[PDB]
C-alpha cells in the first residue's frame, strides 16, 4: 500500500519538474532572443559597412 | 463520486487545527485546538448563551471560560471536544457539509489503534462523510517538502517527533518521539521571564509569554558564544510592549527558551535533544538508507519557526554524523502549514482516490477499515 502511493506521489515530482521546465523555456528563450538578435544586427551593421 | 468534488483536509494540531479543501495553496482556516464553557450560569445573559465554544470564539472569551485540550501531546483525550471541534471546523470554518466531501486526517506518528478506530467511527456515523482517509502528519510534511525518503523533525505546539521516511515508509521501529514542545517552551520562558523579574501567572498572561516567544525568540548557533555577547553586550535585548501599554525587555531568554529542544536538562527531562533525537533515529535504521536520510532532512511543525534552527540543527548533524555524510536540513518557508499541504497535496492526486475509506468498506468491515487502508 505505502509503495503504491509513494509512486503516486513521485508523479507530483514529475509535475513539479514540468513547471522546472517553464523557468528553463524562459532562461532558453531569454538567452536565444538576446543572442540572436544581437548578431543579426551586428552582421548587418557590419555587412552594410 | 463527482470528480468536481474535492477532498477536505483537516490538520488535528495540538495546539492549532488547520482545515481547508484538496488542491488550495493554504488551509482557509486556522485556529487553537480548545473548548471552552461558562464558568458560571448567567454570565452571558444576552449573548447568546451557548453549551460550549470552540476556536477563537473560545479563546477570546478565556477571562469567562474553562478552556480544555482535546490533544494532548498530539493525542486525543476527549472525543467529545473533538467531536465539538469537528462540528466546528465543519460548519463554521468551512460553511460545508461534511456528508458531501471526503475528509483527509492528520495523525502523530504510534497513533494507538483504539484512536483510529474511534475517529473512523466518529466520521461514520456522525458526520456521515462519504469517505475519509488517515495519514501520518511527518509523511504529509515530506510529501510537501519535496521528496518521498527523507527524516522529518516534526515539532508541534505538544509533541515533537523524528520520523525517519524511505519511499514514503515511516519506520516505526526508527520512530523517536520527545515530549517537548511549544507548550513547554511557553512554560519554560514564563519560568525565565519570572526569574527576570517578570511574572506571569494567569492564563491570558501565558498567551503573552508565548506571543513573545513566537515573536522575539530564535535559536542560537552557539548558545555559549550567545551568553557571553548577551553578558558582555545588550544589543541582544529587544522591547516588548504589553496589552496593558507598560515595555519590557527581554534579554537573554530569547535564545535560552528554545535551547531546551536542544538540551532538555533545562527543564529536568533526561531525554536527548532534537538533533541528538534525529541522528539516533537515523541509526536505527538500515545503513544502505542513512545516506538518503541525511541528504533529506526536513523540519516540520510550528515550533520548528524559530529563525537559525536550521543552521543549529545543520551544525549538530554535521558534528554527530560521519564525515562521509552529506547533512542538508530542508526549512521550508512554510514549513508550519507542511502537514495541511501535504494532505491537500495527497488528496488531490487522481492515483489517491483509490486510497479512500468508503461508507460501504466501512459498513461491511467496520473501523478496523483504517488499519487496512490507512499506514
Amino acid at each position: 500500500i505505502a509503495s503504491t502511493m509513494a509512486k503516486d506521489v513521485r508523479q507530483f515530482w514529475s509535475n513539479v519538474e514540468k513547471v522546472v521546465q517553464f523557468k528553463q523555456q524562459s532562461r532558453l528563450e531569454e538567452k536565444r532572443k538576446k543572442a540572436l538578435d544581437l548578431h543579426l544586427d551586428f552582421i548587418v551593421g557590419q555587412t552594410e559597412k | 463520486m463527482d470528480d468536481d468534488i474535492a477532498a477536505l483536509v483537516v490538520d488535528n494540531g495540538s495546539g492549532m487545527c488547520k482545515a481547508g479543501f484538496a488542491g488550495d495553496d493554504a488551509p482557509r482556516a486556522v485556529f487553537p485546538s480548545i473548548v471552552g464553557r461558562p464558568r458560571h450560569q448567567g454570565v452571558m445573559v444576552g449573548m447568546g448563551q451557548k453549551d460550549s465554544y470552540v476556536g477563537d470564539e473560545a479563546q477570546s472569551k478565556r477571562g469567562i471560560l474553562t478552556l480544555k485540550y482535546p490533544i494532548e501531546h498530539g493525542i486525543v483525550t476527549n472525543w467529545d471536544d473533538m467531536e465539538k471541534i469537528w462540528h466546528h471546523t465543519f460548519y463554521n470554518e468551512l460553511r460545508v457539509a461534511p456528508e458531501e466531501h471526503p475528509v483527509l486526517l492528520t495523525e502523530a506518528p504510534l497513533n494507538p489503534k483504539a484512536n483510529r478506530e474511534k475517529m473512523t467511527q466518529i466520521m461514520f456515523e456522525t458526520f456521515n462523510t462519504p469517505a475519509m482517509y488517515v495519514a501520518i502528519q511527518a509523511v504529509l510534511s515530506l510529501y510537501a517538502s519535496g521528496r518521498t525518503t527523507g527524516i522529518v523533525m516534526d515539532s508541534g505546539d505538544g509533541v515533537t517527533h523524528t520520523v525517519p521516511i524511505y519511499e514514503g515508509y515511516a519506520l516505526p521501529h526508527a520512530i523517536l518521539r520527545l515530549d517537548l514542545a511549544g507548550r513547554d517552551l511557553t512554560d519554560y520562558l514564563m519560568k525565565i521571564l519570572t526569574e527576570r523579574g517578570y511574572s506571569f501567572t494567569t492564563t491570558a498572561e501565558r498567551e503573552i509569554v508565548r506571543d513573545i516567544k513566537e515573536k522575539l525568540c530564535y535559536v542560537a548557533l552557539d548558545f555559549e558564544q550567545e551568553m557571553a555577547t548577551a553578558a558582555s553586550s545588550s544589543s541582544l535585548e529587544k522591547s516588548y510592549e504589553l496589552p496593558d501599554g507598560q515595555v519590557i525587555t527581554i534579554g537573554n531568554e530569547r535564545f535560552r527558551c528554545p535551547e531546551a529542544l536542544f538540551q532538555p536538562s533545562f527543564l529536568g527531562m533526561e531525554s536527548c535533544g532534537i538533533h541528538e533525537t534525529t541522528f539516533n533515529s537515523i541509526m536505527k535504521c538500515d545503513v544502505d538508507i542513512r545516506k538518503d536520510l541525511y541528504a533529506n532532512t526536513v523540519l516540520s511543525g510550528g515550533t520548528t519557526m524559530y529563525p537559525g534552527i536550521a543552521d543549529r540543527m545543520q551544525k549538530e548533524i554535521t558534528a554527530l554524523a560521519p564525515s562521509t555524510m552529506k547533512i542538508k536540513i530542508i526549512a521550508p518557508p512554510e514549513r508550519k502549514y507542511s502537514v495541511w499541504i501535504g494532505g491537500s497535496i495527497l488528496a488531490s492526486l487522481s492515483t489517491f482516490q483509490q486510497m479512500w475509506i468508503s461508507k460501504q468498506e466501512y459498513d461491511e468491515s467496520g473501523p478496523s477499515i483504517v488499519h487496512r487502508k490507512c499506514f
